[PDB]
Formats: structure tokens, sequence, C-alpha cells
RNA sequence: ACGGACCAAGGAGUCUAGCAAAUGUGCAAGUGUAUAUGAUUCUUUAAACAUUUUAUACGCAUAAUUAAUGUAAUAUGUCCAUUGUAGAUUUGUGGUGCCCCACUUUGCAUACAAUACCGGUAAGCAA
RNA sequence: UAAAGCUAAAUAUAUGUAGGAGACCGAUAGCAAACAAGUACCGUGAGGGAAAGAUGAAAUAGUACUCAGGAAUGAGCAAUUAAAUAGUACCUGAAAUCGUUAAGAUGGAACGGAUUAAGAGAGAAAACAAGUAAAGAGGGGAA
């Protein structure tokens, strides 16, 4: 015998392969695995990892937030591993160069009308092999509604979690345990 | 599909996954929402705090059509126009648009966001909030009440 | 008991019979894993039936070879045995059970022309 | 621009009318497509994946010489009638310039093996 | 990118047509399979 | 005992049905794919194959 | 020829699908190995390394 | 301690409603063509196809809070997009072997805090 | 605009009768009932309620003749059929249980795991010989 933990074997804690079956995505995975291996650049490793993640870890990015992130980076390229969407709250748009996995129709029209362009990842592999003058960006990953129920249970003192309820009103879970007048508040 | 069900994995084992000592008996704690306030109290208290008791006034015959009122913020107010029509109002300084939000299904104009500086606009609606009305007056516009 | 002829090594030759299959005739000899408290075969008492395990596995380099030292491919008609003209020194053919005598004669006389061996070229004659 | 050789490998690795595998005698799997010199199931030997190829088969009683030479999706299957070794050597010169010698002598040996098969009437 | 038009005797070529742009849709076998195994349930009969 | 209110059918998104039809027409225009479905078209001239 | 009027390249009343857009791809050119063999990419690769 | 004289066939976590988490797919500030109607749909077809010749059926989402009358998210000096610490990626020099360091540039996601504003309640003043 | 009245269509249909169909069951299944089935049978009565399909293409081929025997039945030098070890208890014909012959073992249970030995049955696909010369029978491809 011998006194090891998890005997002599090393633990890893994440996703290892694609689950999706889109042939084009499989070709992309092959390409960026090759690029990551043969030029250890830390730019292609991260991209090779990000396009393996599940849907909830590839959130969309709005046009306005993308323009805000690129304000001090003229004539550079923004790289997103998600979709980018339109934003009616903006009045005007600048000229931008953006590579993303998907664009919506309105966002694609607005970008090209200002003189910009939209890129796929196989073109970025051909023009910026090691990511020179490229900026990696992510969207908000904890803005989903499901994350509002996680954390401390609703009922523990000073929590912020939403409850699961049929509907909302004065008759739906507002009496005992949420006000001092019925025996205690939270 | 019955092909991928978890029970097919336990087909040779004795207890079907429910244990030797504590079996799978039928309703060993009650039916439905039975034991709350007595022996299900902790689950109720930590997952649904304000469940017991009543509060407020009764409304005997509601008729919800009397208080229907969808809203729109001043953020989304220039976005209702098409981009080409949005464009010419920037160059020309002598003309402003007049927008009737009740033709789009909105009833009350609400005041979150920012309007473009020195870009006048005229808005029609049934209700306005104070902040929204001030923000419309600031860039050189006017609010009009309809019915 | 280890058996070895050339480079092929077999780590055991006897079957793993089912526990209690020699005493009760409603119990068939095909191996089933013993479950259930107090077995003496599940608990590895000495003197009873052994259990199979991955340790008896065969060498990857010699895992499917026959004593002929070739792999076996089963054919049903003439057109199926044409991929063997490129790899004739590593494969041997065997004719399926449900083909008629007339079909068998042709399969055999083509295998002879291709210089591939036939495992059961004596049936229905 | 929506298709390439690597995408044809992805689409036809598993589902196909030409794959044959052996359930008894677990080793091996064969591709019988008409333009596959060997019978390997690899992207580098299947006629469906490759743009240009040559092969010799039988296809009815006699022996046939085949060329694919599909440059720009203008796929042009040509079919000839192999007659003897010298004619096949001429045909390799005429239509198989894109190949290497190591491939040419492989095809020549294959043809030699095929020229010993026959039946009755 | 065009295509020839063949006559009904299989020998003459009597025209050419520009290939429609629907032929440039990405070819997705996983999506086709998944969509097909739901639409094929709709013609079944009860028992 | 089996029942008649087993859910016999499915409802499919309209956009996905249209996507599938479109991506299926495109596969009809690739020579290698038609060959790999079992059609004996070795002697054909063009795979889109328009006729008068 | 009807296949261009149905999908909106040419517009026509009561034949074209209303407001339907033809799907796009997440890849521009799926030929990966033509990209890998380009001079730009090859100039960034690193010397081949040895196994153990 | 209980069941088992023997053999063959049969024999036990399933179906529907409603909710959630995980994952795959489509589109995206929207999304889902309900009941119906149409068609040169009609063995199959009880399937498939279509949508009424500056465009208000309905659900969920896009805004909260209060018993309630109700009220409703920086603010017009600038289409700008609140503040700090750590932090992925990028920019310019030098060190040892594209990598890691010492400065320089930019500052995603997120963690910890600060500040402003909206609904209810106290306090102060109140036509 | 109460304390009088009539009135089609769009809706339902575990009944009766007819028609069409299925990713349904296949004689311990499917209706209780694929057959003279709500039948045979049980209860004073209200009621309860089964088991049981298949020779062969053709019996317009269902077993003629002889011998033994009181008879059943058996046997044949004799007989239908492609077939009778398909003979009406008739397609195929498993296991439990029993008969016959052969070969072994056997001092108050039997069978088993490991390892060898002595007998017995079966076996050539690696468990030797390409090619060379002569003659005999065949089958193909080119010019
Ligand atoms: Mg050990
Ligand atoms: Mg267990
Ligand atoms: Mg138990
Ligand atoms: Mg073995
Ligand atoms: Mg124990
Ligand atoms: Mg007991
Ligand atoms: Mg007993
Ligand atoms: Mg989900
Ligand atoms: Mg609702
Ligand atoms: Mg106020
Ligand atoms: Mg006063
Ligand atoms: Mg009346
Ligand atoms: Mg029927
Ligand atoms: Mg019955
Ligand atoms: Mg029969
Ligand atoms: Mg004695």
């Amino acid at each position: 015998g011998i006194a090891l933990k998890n005997v002599g074997r090393i633990k890893k804690h994440g996703r290892k392969h694609l689950v999706s079956k889109n042939p084009y995505l499989r070709l992309l995975v092959k390409l960026y695995n090759f690029l990551a291996r043969r030029t250890n650049a830390n730019f292609n490793k991260i991209i090779a990892k990000r396009l393996i993640m599940p849907k909830r870890y590839r959130p969309p990015l709005s046009l306005s937030k993308l323009q805000y992130h690129m304000a001090n980076h003229p004539n550079d390229i923004a790289v997103v591993v998600g979709s980018i969407t339109d934003d009616k709250r903006l009045f005007s748009l600048k000229q931008l160069k953006v590579c993303a996995l998907r664009f919506t129709e309105t966002a694609r029209k607005r970008i090209e009308d200002a003189g910009g362009e939209c890129l796929t990842f196989d073109q970025l592999a051909l023009k910026y092999p090691t990511g020179k003058k490229c900026v990696l960006l992510r969207g908000p990953t904890k803005a989903r509604t499901a994350e509002k129920h996680f954390g401390k249970a609703p009922g523990k003192p000073k929590s912020k979690a939403r409850p699961y309820v049929r509907s909302k009103g004065r008759k739906f879970e507002k009496a005992r345990g949420r006000r001092k007048s019925r025996a205690y508040k939270k | 599909a019955t092909r991928f069900k978890k029970n097919r994995k336990k087909r040779g084992h004795v207890s079907a996954g429910h244990g030797r000592v504590g079996k799978h008996r039928k309703h060993p704690g009650g039916r439905g929402k039975a034991g709350g306030l007595h022996h299900m109290r902790i689950n109720f208290d930590k997952y649904h705090p304000g469940y017991f008791g009543k509060v407020g006034m009764r409304h005997l015959n509601l008729l919800k059509n009397r208080t229907y009122c969808p809203t729109i913020n001043v953020d989304k107010l220039w976005g209702l126009l098409p981009e080409e029509k949005k464009k010419e109002f920037s160059e020309n300084k002598d003309i402003a648009p007049v927008i009737d939000v009740t033709r789009k299904g909105y009833f009350k104009v609400l005041g979150n966001g920012k309007l473009k500086h020195n870009q006048p606009i005229v808005v029609k609606a049934r209700y306005f909030s104070s902040v929204a009305e001030k923000k419309i007056k600031a860039v050189g516009g006017q609010c009009i009440l309809v019915a | 008991a280890v058996k070895k002829v050339g480079k092929i090594i077999k780590k055991r030759t006897k079957k793993f019979t089912r526990f209690q299959s020699n005493r009760f005739m409603r119990v068939k000899p095909a191996w089933r894993k013993p479950r259930g408290i107090d077995c003496r075969v599940r608990r590895r008492y000495k003197g009873t039936n052994l259990m199979p395990s991955i340790g008896y596995g065969s060498n990857k380099k010699t895992k499917f070879l026959l004593p002929n030292n070739k792999y076996k491919y089963v054919v049903k008609n003439v057109k199926e045995m044409e991929p063997l003209i490129m790899n004739h020194t590593k494969y041997c053919v065997q004719i399926a059970h449900n083909v008629s005598s007339k079909k068998r004669k042709q399969i055999i006389e083509r295998a002879k022309q291709m210089n591939v061996s036939v495992i059961n070229a004596k049936a229905r004659l | 621009s929506n298709v390439s050789n690597a995408l044809v490998w992805e689409l036809t690795r598993k589902s196909n009318c030409f794959i044959k595998k052996n359930k008894a005698g677990k080793k091996g799997v064969f591709l019988c497509d008409p333009l596959n010199v060997n019978y390997k199931n690899t992207p580098s030997s299947s006629g469906l994946v490759k743009s240009n190829s040559t092969n010799v088969t039988l296809k009815d009683g006699k022996v046939v010489f085949s060329v694919k030479t599909s440059k720009e999706s203008n796929v042009v299957n040509q079919h000839f009638k192999a007659k003897n070794m010298k004619n096949v050597e001429k045909l390799l010169q005429q239509h198989g310039s894109f190949e290497k010698a190591k491939n040419k002598e492989k095809l020549l040996k294959k043809y030699k093996r095929l020229s010993k098969l026959y039946e009755t009437s | 990118p065009v295509a020839n038009v063949y006559s009904t005797n299989g020998k003459n070529v009597v025209g050419e047509v520009e290939i429609p742009v629907v032929f440039q849709t990405p070819i997705r076998n996983d999506l086709i399979q998944s969509v097909y195994t739901n639409m094929s349930k709709n013609r079944r009969h009860p028992y | 005992p089996t029942k008649i209110w087993r859910r016999w059918g499915r409802k499919v998104n309209l956009k996905e049905k249209r996507y599938a039809v479109c991506s299926s027409i495109a596969a009809s225009g690739v020579t290698s794919l038609v060959l790999a479905r079992g059609h004996r078209i070795s002697h054909l001239k063009e795979v889109p194959l328009v006729v008068s | 020829k009807k296949l261009d009027v149905i999908y909106g390249k040419i517009h026509e009343k009561k034949v074209t699908k209303k407001n339907y857009i033809l799907p796009k791809s997440i890849v521009h050119n799926p030929d990966i190995y033509r990209i890998i063999h380009s001079d730009k990419v090859q100039a960034s690769l690193l010397a081949k390394k040895k196994p153990c």
C-alpha cells in the first residue's frame, strides 16, 4: 500500500470536447487547436478554449457597449466569441472592425452603413495569425435571470435572491416573514 | 424515449436505487402540501418566507380594462424613427418630428435615459411623468396631451 | 494457466462459470455478477469461483488473430470479397452459414485465384 | 465557398453507402468507393474527398481504368478500357501526370493482381 | 456560375441558367436529422 | 394500460423548418454527397441537372 | 427559375416568402488546410518539436 | 431466524399535467403564425405548403414599488455612456530562454467597496 | 322594460347499423368468447362463469392384399405419397421425468476452485517444400 490522495491520479475540473455537432464549428475547433499548438501565443489558446464553452458562457454583446469598449482603440479589431446585437438607444455609430461568431441582421446593417466591416474567425486566422492589434472582449455572463435565484436562500438574513412564485401581488407571499407586523421580517 | 431512461441502468440490482434500509414506501410524509407549519416548517421558512397570513384590502369586482397602461422610456424615443428619417433631422435645424406614441400601443411616457443635446422633439401621449416632461422641455421640445 | 504458441499469449483458457450453476439446473452457466449480502464469491473467499477482471486482457498487437495469425472476414457473395486483393497476407475469409452450394463453389474458386485462404472450405461437399 | 474537401470528410465519415465493417473478427473497416485505390477509410484515400484520382476496377467481367480529375466542381469522370500492361502504362502517362511514382507503381501492381481473375461463360 | 440545360433526347444543350443563391446555404446534417425526427411523428395513428 | 392521450405529435419552429429545407436543397447540388446516398450517377454530366 | 423568385432575389407578389431572409454561415471559407499552408500563417509557425 | 420439491412460459419506476436545473438548436429587444382561413392540398395526405391585397388578436419578456388614491429610475452641462483596488487582451523599451521577467499603454468578465437616482416608512418644514 | 309563448345553424355522441384505416396484439397475447361462447358447469336465489386453432399441393390419394391372434393389435416377399419417425391424440417437437446399450466410479452425502497426469473422441485454417521439366483435361485476356 501507499498513502496518496485520489491515489496517484490528477484531477481536472472542466469541459474537454465539443458537445455540438455543427460541422463548421468542428472545422473551426480543429483550426484553432492547430494554431494554439504550433504557435503557443496565449491569444489562440484562449480562443480555442472559449469556442468550446456552453451557450450560457457565450452571452451577446450590444452595439453600444462594443463602441464604448473601443473608444480609446481606433483602427483596432474587436474579437468576440458570441453574437452582437442592435441597440435602439444609440443615436449614431462610428466606424468599427469586428470579428464575431454571429451578427443579427439589424446590427450587421448598421455596422456596414457606417463604413465598418464584419469578420468571421476563419478570416481572422488568415490575417492576424497571432492576434496583433486585436482586443478580446466578453459580454455580461451573470446577467441571466436564472442567476437571480442562486446564492443564499431567500429567507436567510439580508439575502437578495428571487423566490419561485405563481404570480405577483399582495396575496402572493408578502405576509409572515417579510414584514415586522406579522411576526418578523426576513 | 425509454431507450435513455435511468432505470435501465439498475435492472440487475435488487433495490432499484432506493436503498435496503429505507425503502420506497408510498407517501411517507403526507400528501401534497400536508405537513407545512408542523414538520415541513423549515423548508417553508427558508424557501418561501412570507407564505402564511393575509394583508391588504379587498377589491370585489376588478375589471382590469380600466387601468391598462403600457409605458415607454425616453431612451427608446428616437429609435422609433427609421435611420434615414433619423438622419435628416440632424442636418436641418428648422424642423422637428411630431410623434404619437398611442399609435404604437404605448400610453404613458416615462423618463429614464438621455436625449440628444439641442435636438427638439414633440410628443403626444395620454400620461407623462415629471422627469420625462422636464427632459423633453430641456432639449427644446413640447409635450401634448391627447385622449 | 498461461498458453503461448509463437508471439500470441493467452492469459487463461477456462471459462468463468456462474456461481451455483452446477447445483441448480434453472441456473445457466453464463456469467452474471453476484450481488447481495453474504455471497462468499463477491467477498473473494478462497476456494470458490473466480471473478473476471480487466487484468486478463490481451496484447493490443495480437488481440484478434487466429492461430493462422490472420484476421477473419466473413463474406456473403462474390462482390463483398473484392477489397481483399490489396491486403491478402493479413486476412482470411469464412463463408456465411446461409449461402447455397452453387454460390459457395464460385466463392471458393475465386478465393483460390486471389491467393487468400478459406477457413471452412470443406462444407456442403 | 459553402463546401470544401475537409467539409466532405466531416459529412461522410460515418454515414455512407460504401462503408463496410466486420462484426465478427472485430478488426478493420473498408471503403469501397469506385475511386479508392486502397480500401482505407481515410480522407487521403477516398475518392469522395479527393479532387483528383485514378483507379482500376472490374465493374463487369472485364477491367476498367478510371480518372476523376475534377478541377473546379466541373467533375469529369472518364472511363477507359484497360487491355494489357502496356496500354495501362500509356494511360498513366496520358491522364495521371498529377500523381507520384510511388502511387503509379502501386496502381501497376494492383492491375497485375486483377489480371488473374476469371469465371465461366 | 451557370448550368447547362439538356434537351429531352439527352444529347443537345439548349441553354444555360445562373445558379440560384439558395444553393449556397451551409449544409447542416445534424440540424436536418434533428428536425426530421420531430416532423415524422405527426402522421402517426393512435393505439 | 396504453392511453389515447399519449402525445403523438410535435410542433416545430417555422424558421427551423425553412432552414432545413434550404440546407437540404443545397446538399442536392454536391456530386460526392449524392453518390454517398446510394444513387448510381457515375455517367451523369452535371449533378444539378436541369432539363428543358 | 422559380427558385429565385420564391426566396426573394427577385420580388413578386404572392410568390415570395414574406420577410424571409436566407440563412448565413459562421464560416466564410471552410477550407482549413488552404489557410494553414498560406505564407503568412507558415511564417508564424514554430519549429517542429520532438516526442519522448 | 423466515421463503425455496422440480421444469417451462408470464412477471414489477411507466403515462399525462404543471415547475425548475443542465445541455443541443433557431432567431434576438423581441420571440411564439393561437382558434381559424387559402391553395392547380387530396391512395399515401389525419402529412406537407401558405398568411388577409409609418401594418394595434393573445401569451411570456422589455420596470419597479405600495394596503391603497397612485407615483415611477444620473440630467442638458455632453451621441455621452458614475468612482476606486486587483485583473484577461493590446501598445512601446530593456533581460534571461513565441514564453517568462522590470518598467510603459489600455482596462473585458468578475470579486470587494463607494456614490447618485426610483417606490414605501420615519424625522424636519409645510398652501 | 320582470311576473305568457315559439324558433334553423355553428356543438356532443364508452349505444345500434354500415364503410375505411393503423411505427397496435399474435392463441397463458388480443374482447370473457379466432371453435354448436354468455355456451358446458355451479348456486333455493340475487348471481358466478371456463377449457378448447394448424395432416397433406391433392383424400376426386385417409392406408388395398397376405400371415399370426377369440379380439385388440403386431409383422411383411405386400401398399398411397416427394415424404408416413406427415396415419387423423396427425407442422416443428425444448426442459423437468423415465427406458435401452456401452464406458467409468463406489469404507457414515454429493457437486466444486488451483494444478497436473492417464485414457477416449474429433482435427490440418501456421503446425515443411515456392519453383523447374514432361504430359492430359479445362477457363480467360489481347493482336
Ligand atoms: Mg498497488
Ligand atoms: Mg451497488
Ligand atoms: Mg427491499
Ligand atoms: Mg478464452
Ligand atoms: Mg454483512
Ligand atoms: Mg418474518
Ligand atoms: Mg417451506
Ligand atoms: Mg434551456
Ligand atoms: Mg399568465
Ligand atoms: Mg417627487
Ligand atoms: Mg397661500
Ligand atoms: Mg320572453
Ligand atoms: Mg383491423
Ligand atoms: Mg384467450
Ligand atoms: Mg407445412
Ligand atoms: Mg454401512
